[PDB]
């Protein structure tokens, strides 16, 4: 990928880049997922041994507080402000906001929003101003990619996420173990209740959840499992990982073309009864200018 | 779930005559 930026790239050191990232080193796990109930349109599998280089990776998603310094910094419109709207989850919908008839074929819930923004993640009149400490939503894979750029970084490959958000464990089903809710403690952020009618907010919300919330991971991260899906690098197939070579088994990159990009984690959003992909194999993608309520990222670096 | 279920809404999918 080439991108073009109206913004120079500032210095900064290693110390300063690496603050609140973990190093993971290098090594190999075992990637992907064979649950029987897996869609096959997904390509969880094969499950198979990957190679990585030592690298970065963020504790925490990416934050409004950090996101707004970034945009104080370079003056970056991010493409929802381009596109002056962005996708919203009804139920957050505040009666009366201007809406677009748009429609998501398969998924009524979601709503077009004129001016829904990382800063208004409602659409007007909302604002972030008692969510600093949330994961920036209504951010694309482009802006993203600025961010991640313009901070030193860059997105993760999928192999690089999966890698950091398994902890440590070998094919665990969640990024803690196998169970959901182990000793009846809520571990990550999902839905509750039935999907798409009535979010229960057992968990404690029922939208986004501070980027520190829950304990972490064995490496030390936080909320790789629901919160918000986080971009990744690669362009997404359902297949192309299914081919032993090095390309696909060494520091994969995922192909060379694509349409859509790939996305991991699960959101605020996901459930057993309708998606399962909270999954720490799970896995979707989005074009790389779409952006809405319930996506964001986190970042990598090469030490 | 009649056809894959769907996370990730794009803005593609909007666009429809
Ligand atoms: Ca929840
Ligand atoms: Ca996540
Ligand atoms: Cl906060
Ligand atoms: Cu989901």
């Amino acid at each position: 990928h080439m991108p073009s930026f109206d913004f120079d790239i500032p210095r900064r050191s290693p110390q300063e880049i690496a603050k609140g990232m973990v190093a993971i080193p290098g090594g190999t796990f075992r990637m992907g997922g064979e649950d029987p109930d897996a869609f096959p349109e997904d390509g969880e599998g094969p499950v198979r041994t990957v190679r990585l280089s030592p690298f970065l990776i963020d504790r925490y998603a990416v934050s409004n507080r950090q996101f707004a310094a970034f945009v104080k910094a370079t003056g970056y419109v991010t493409d929802a402000e381009r596109y002056g709207w962005s996708f919203v989850f009804h139920a957050h919908v505040a009666p009366g906001t201007p809406v677009m008839d748009a429609v998501v074929p398969e998924a009524p819930w979601w709503v077009a929003v004129p001016g829904a923004y990382w800063k208004a993640p409602e659409g007007p009149g909302s604002s972030i101003t008692d969510r600093p400490n949330h994961p920036v939503v209504h951010v694309s894979w482009n802006d993203a990619v600025a961010y991640a750029t313009w901070a030193g970084k860059r997105l993760p490959t999928e192999a690089e996420w999966e890698m950091a958000a398994r902890g440590g464990l070998d094919q665990a089903r969640y990024p803690w173990g196998n169970e959901l809710t182990p000793r009846g403690r809520h571990r990550c952020n999902i839905w509750q209740g039935t999907f798409p009618v009535h979010d229960t907010g057992e968990d404690g919300y029922t939208g986004t959840a501070p980027v520190n919330a829950f304990a972490p991971n064995g490496y030390g991260l936080y909320n790789v499992a629901g919160n918000v899906w986080e971009w990744c690098a690669d362009w997404w197939s359902a297949d192309w990982h299914a081919t032993e070579s090095p390309a696909t088994r060494i520091d994969p990159r995922g192909p060379e073309t694509g349409t859509a990009r790939v996305t991991k984690g699960g959101s605020f959003l996901c459930h057993e009864s309708y998606c399962n992909r909270y999954r720490v194999a799970a896995r979707t993608c989005n074009t790389p200018d779409s952006s809405a309520a319930h996506t964001g990222f986190r970042c990598a670096a090469d030490p | 779930x009649a056809t894959t279920p769907l996370c990730g809404p794009s803005r593609a999918s909007i666009l429809s005559g």
